[PDB]
């Protein structure tokens, strides 16, 4: 892509497709599939402390950001383009998973219902690192609560994913530019 | 409902009307004698520190651009074309020496001003009087140590006055410990509660924290942590309360710099607000230099809340009785080290930004004590606010404002809604102020 | 609106204005005048059987929770908590010998006390009445063969009188049987009707059957089946329609225990009925035997309806003038065989549930006759109900109430409709019993 | 508010308060002065062009069924069953001889007429009086050269009358040219705008051209493509503007025959177009046949909408004061070759159709200028539209209407308003004429 | 998983998970994608009879509940926990689709429209039948119908498939858990 | 599928699913998800001169139509079925491609924010021409922009694809039936 004329491109987003349409590998686009689907599934069921086990790694960097609105000819205002919803390590995804376990979280009672929905699924092996697996997909999550409270969540996620203990691939880092500026689900306290 | 009769909120702010967090017909008289009258929080220096820098903001319903003017004031203008009454800017921040509708194609300046009119000569000859057609201004615009208010009302008091006895407290932090910066931008969720629900519970709401918020205090770590599940109740003087004729009231807890920051910020807090407090001492003396690395939960009425140390800072904006935007910036002292800035504002969205652990621990209490209050057999039922009542003071040697010298209790609730009560019944500032001649005695009553 | 004035039901309930279906200003009117006034169905004995067993329930728009007590009754209050309103219990259903509040701790009993308050003796010394602070208590909770009631209005007459010349028809299936049991968890689905679309339909709407349910008819093979597309009308003699005072009527369509069963239940249900008829012919008469056996659409003023012997039970809860939610429930007889009692469960969920296919038919027509009562040209418009008008009789040496010997007529909504304008015209039961002194002989007129 | 004395529209039409665009209250007032007054679009001829031929259209929030009547009549009645008010046909268009509801079967025919009740013998015998339950019927149907336009209110001018100084320039391409075809079925999309925001737009509107669809001129390449971005103001004697006493206006931008349509339908356009003219020039005279091929942006008072040549079509139907349903057909003329209506009709839809790239450049205009009509600070605020005051003429030697000779200004803004504000502020068609025996003196002052 | 550890666990959800995470055999992956693929494009034409033909065996059940809403820590309460939304063998799917078919339901007129979109697959072989393949997914079922009534469903879905007539993979059972306890969507006269 | 029996079926979704129940290939199936996800992704990112280049076909008929809701029994009415949203060749897309791109666009600034989910694609090469490759795939479409506004899009997608310039197949037809006769996401501009 020449985002000098593909005007409404992003370097970044330029830099991320480039990746995938080069080597394809059919075998690695099933692999990414099925780590996908199991980790939705130890999410869906809320086994959060298995997820972590199974697909989290320790090195892990677990971002989710919102960017604040400005015009597409903006070339002087350079404050912080955006914060950061998500920003965790592993210690920190620790905790907000003890803090989803814990008996005293009374939000959690009656027990919410997840339902996740992973599409579009692509895989590359970096070029320089033949250990670390890039993996872009999209997620629709859905949230149900308390009767008659419902959120849809849409969003789609860079990662990374590298082999770790036992041989067992593992996340080390997911990147997620959170598309709706002002949020409209009561809050974002799930893991996309 | 008439509102020159209707008690919403009994004497001595001992009580209020469930239907104040539900009903519609009071919500848009708020926007009335509320939001067009009072301080609204607009931004920080930080935020638009050069020329020609602008934001939008909101104030109650309204939505208003605030831009730095080249003279290094700042001003506000409604974002809504003179013409035909398109919103004119649709981004939340940026650069620029003016705006353009992109309905017509009317040029506004930065300082307001109708400056171009596409093919003025030739369509509007001489007979267009641009100087009348400037954006419509907000009154009052004033600065408290960088954060910015607004106020649409040219009657009300300067906001250092607005503030009252709530400034003292403010003062260690936002001004003798050289300055905070607002780090943008700010989280934005909606939640189905009433703007009223999340102000009262920040102005002076410390009662709930062990039990509403006993998941995230066990699993968090901070240094509040022994409260998780009532477990422990804070020792006497541990904290204060006060409260303020127009409104601004906060919780004080003693000591508490590293507030709500998970175990892996507290070793370096309470070091860096501790040489800071030291340096303080011999400045603004011992008791004010405690204040500033004590943890201040307050609301500056009626919608902008905050706590000082854990650094969060929240507009409440109001959309209608069971829906509020909330807006989540961090705030940090100027001097900290920057990597230690970037951590802090990180750990502030962390526990209470749109996916903060702790702020979720508030939203089913919040949203259902709003939504409850339009139910039919709770609307005339009351709110109960007394806890502590008869044992405030007022004019203390040492704490001013109305004061509750313990650290649980609902003194900041009383002031509060004693203010609202008395906007709410009036029509203007001078009413305002008749009705709150004696503001500090209705409140120390018993 | 003059609700004193207002028409919006003629003389002999003949017709009502449109509007009745879509107007807010008069549904907020209903809460106070029909849901606040009127008896409400709660829950039945088998869904909280022992101490400690609770549900949640609406009654209008308020929510309940009703509570088995030690003493072996029932007591319902209002889910609010008396401090700063949010709502205690979060679940459907439960056993506990109480309740704390998520917010600040408050703890209260299954009894409505206030039992406990986090830190008391600290926090509020001596100075908090805990008696005084119990939860908002529904006045009348009473009970109708297990079927539990509540009112908000101590002034309302027992639920007995209450259900008036209904109770005689209700009585054979209700009583005599052995006893019902209800089971749950019900069906809850929104639908974009007027709680009174569908109440009108069950208390007295034969006539739709044949047309609307044509494909159900067809498809299933229930015994009702030969009505389908109209292809038939009953026979002179198949039914009957009744009506009463406070409201309440029902249809009887005669000797149709398996109702809309598909044929896959239809013998063993003509089998179990019959016998158990037989039994009854000894105990109560040839005729209420009969009446036991036979299938009656119910409604229970003003939102609770039924089908007898089909098992449907139905609680048409209030959202505003075109949202509903329906929670469906079904009814088994206690001395049913257990596989019975599980088949004819799914049964009623089959057809009538959220997933209903007879309950499908019926959607279009409730959620449009509904949502035109808001358009402009139907407001003022007359909804009909003068089918069999001139035919009733009161009075009868057989079957009680205002009565239409014949299977299809509008008899019953006559008398709802009746019942309904008293109340929202009545500032209070007294006023309702003034305007209802001649309520037989108005609908028994021509 | 006090619509007798409130004034909404200044004197002349020169502002209107912005409130009207968001207020509703007065939505619910113009459903009565309004849209239950004047003359709204229903169809076409060539939609329902056979006996029995019917389509589905809103008049207001209204819904009707148009029908062709055996004697070659259209008939047109409320979409309403006059049993229980479920709504009777739920298709948008068909062929068919009656419409059976439903609910319980009820028979109407083509003309309305209540032609068959279920078992009405058995259950009614001979009480029901049919001849009294036909369907509410709209009292006046009009044509306009096989337009098809309904009115509630049996006092209303005729349309004819009604569409006054408009009609002379709609006639060469609606009368003139061989007559036209609406080409359905329409694109019908949802948008959070005051119906108000589109008509006022399609009206009188040519100054946001340039800017609004900088983007479309630019990449479309259509023949008014010089205005891409103000580059480019119209030649003097490019156009004019014209109003009328009931409210109907347009814009005329001389020879622009090929319209919106993209560089691919220009030279087959302008071919056809000049052909058909030069035609003309012997029958109507040079300026009326140079009228038909000049493109015409029209809104017929209140809320139906064209530009001519480009062949767009539009109804605003009012769901609330923020929410209209758009409406979009196309109109081509009856002698073009089938295969240039068949790209005429995509082009239209291609341009200002659900996906219409120029129809989405005025989308957050409409609807942010609506929008802020409901903010607190911007309800009292006065939308201007003094573009062209004190040049407007009327009774013109060649030119009828209130006229003014210049491409673009906002003369039809004044005319619409100025209607509408007579309207607003009368209680039937005579106190509309009397607020009205001054328009065109009104709007020519200074 | 241990769900003594992970507490927001089920019993059930947690012996589902073992199901999958074990064998894994891609072709059957590709199978079940295939065979819940083309079942979703039958229903979404309304070809009913055909599905029944095609993708329902004769010894079915399916099944979609309701679950009340029960305090996370209740441990006394023991009345019916769920009813069914659906519980049908295959006569009585048939009734459905008569109903579906027949030329007097009014509501199907004019015609529905749906669309189903089917993710997250996961297949195994049942280990003591060789012959039972349970097949996981995941539903998002769009329906709109009479110009402005949309409804959209979300489920995950826990089937079991045989070899039937022909050899043919049919459904023989079905089991949904419907997430959300209010249905905010008219009805649930849909097949998940 | 006996369109006499399957009353509800059209003679049109009857062919079109023929179509597919016929020879599988798994490979095909497997290069057309490739395919749409990339397509996908291009578009998500606004990449629009790229999908261009690499997505569409010279000869390409790009429509989405809206069909007038009618009878399930009529018979008589003869006139008009359905409107084109969109019914573009090549010059038409790149037209709308450049009004995007325009930076005059107003509405484009702040920028949007697209994210699309593809799912239950089918392929299948035409009997008679084999070089015409048949793909089936439903899509949800998210958009968001200016901070509150959320629409999402749903629909099922009939394409035709073949191999172009450099071997690369591209896009010949697109055909969408949009299954919400009144559009409720303020106007259908968005790439399907
Ligand atoms: C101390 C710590 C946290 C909070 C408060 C006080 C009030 C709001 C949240
Ligand atoms: C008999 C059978 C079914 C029904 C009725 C009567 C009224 C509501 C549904
Ligand atoms: C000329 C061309 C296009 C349009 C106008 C005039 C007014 C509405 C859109
Ligand atoms: S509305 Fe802004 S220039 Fe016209
Ligand atoms: S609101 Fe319940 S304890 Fe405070
Ligand atoms: S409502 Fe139409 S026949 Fe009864
Ligand atoms: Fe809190
Ligand atoms: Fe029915
Ligand atoms: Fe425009």
């Amino acid at each position: 892509i020449n985002i000098q004329e593909d005007k409404l491109v992003s370097a970044h987003d330029a830099e991320e497709i480039l990746r995938f349409f080069n080597c394809h590998d059919s075998a690695l686009q099933q692999e990414a599939t099925t780590l996908l689907t199991q980790e939705a599934h130890l999410l869906d069921i809320q086994a959060y402390r298995a997820w972590l086990e199974h697909c989290v790694g320790s090195e892990v960097q677990y971002q989710v950001i919102s960017r604040e609105l400005r015009a597409a000819s903006e070339r002087r205002y350079k404050l912080n383009e955006a914060m950061n919803v998500y920003n965790e390590n592993f210690q920190q995804l620790k905790v907000r998973v003890e803090h989803q376990l814990d008996p005293q979280n009374w939000g959690n009672s009656p027990k919410l219902r997840f339902t996740r929905f992973i599409t579009n699924v692509q895989a590359a092996m970096d070029v320089n690192d033949k250990e670390l697996l890039h993996i872009r997909s999209n997620v629709i999550l859905h949230r149900a609560r308390r009767g008659n409270q419902v959120d849809v969540f849409y969003a789609a996620r860079e990662d990374k994913w590298k082999r770790g203990e036992g041989g067992v691939r593992k996340l080390v880092q997911r990147f997620v530019d959170y598309p709706e500026r002002i949020l409209q689900t009561h809050n974002l306290m799930v893991f996309l | 409902m008439n509102y020159n009769n209707k008690i919403l909120v009994s004497e001595s702010g001992l009580s209020q009307k469930h239907l104040i967090h539900g009903d519609e017909e009071l919500f848009q008289h708020e926007l009335k004698t509320i939001f067009a009258r009072n301080w609204l929080f607009l931004t920080h220096d930080s935020l638009i520190p050069a020329p020609g820098d602008y934001v939008t903001a909101k104030m109650g319903i309204d939505e208003v651009i605030v831009s730095r003017q080249n003279d290094g004031s700042i001003r506000a203008f409604l974002n809504v074309c003179r013409h035909r009454g398109k919103t004119l800017v649709s981004v939340e921040a940026g650069n620029a020496k003016g705006f353009v509708c992109s309905y017509h194609g009317w040029g506004f300046g930065s300082n307001g001003e109708l400056q171009s009119v596409p093919f003025e000569k030739d369509l509007y000859g001489e007979s267009l009087n641009k100087k009348c057609l400037g954006l419509k201004e907000v009154a009052r615009v004033e600065s408290f140590h960088g954060f910015i208010y607004g106020c649409f009302d040219q009657e009300a008091p300067p906001l250092m006055d607005y503030l009252g006895d709530a400034a003292w407290y403010l003062e260690p932090m936002f001004k003798h410990s050289g300055g905070l910066e607002l780090v943008g931008p700010p989280g934005k969720v909606v939640i189905k509660a009433n703007w009223k629900a999340p102000a009262e519970n920040f102005v002076g709401d410390a009662y709930h924290v062990g039990w509403t918020h006993a998941s995230s205090l066990r699993s968090g770590e901070s240094i509040f942590s022994s409260l998780a599940g009532n477990a422990a109740l804070p020792p006497e003087g541990a904290g204060l309360q006060m409260t303020s004729k127009y409104g601004s009231g906060m919780g004080v807890l003693w000591d508490g710099y590293s507030g709500v920051h998970s175990a892996d910020l507290v070793p370096e807090l309470m070091a860096f607000g501790g040489a800071k407090q030291e340096r303080l001492n011999k400045e603004i003396g011992d008791v004010r230099a405690r204040i500033y690395r004590s943890h201040l939960n307050c609301t500056v009425f009626p919608n902008n809340s905050m706590l000082t140390c854990s650094g969060v800072f929240k507009v409440w904006n109001p959309i209608d009785a069971n829906t509020t935007e909330v807006w989540t910036y961090a705030i940090v002292e100027k001097d900290m080290p920057e990597d230690l800035k970037r951590r802090l504002a990180d750990s502030v969205q962390r526990t209470f930004g749109p996916a903060g652990f702790w702020e979720s621990d508030d939203n089913d209490n919040m949203e259902t004590a709003s939504q409850n209050g339009k139910k039919y057999q709770s609307r005339d039922s009351d709110l109960l606010s007394n806890l502590g009542f008869g044992e405030d003071v007022y004019g203390d040697a040492v704490y001013p404002g109305v004061v509750g010298k313990s650290a649980i209790g609902e003194t900041s609730y009383r002031g509060f809604y004693r203010a609202y009560q008395a906007h709410v019944s009036s029509s203007n500032w001078a009413e305002f102020e008749h009705a709150s001649s004696t503001w500090h005695t209705e409140l120390t009553k018993t």
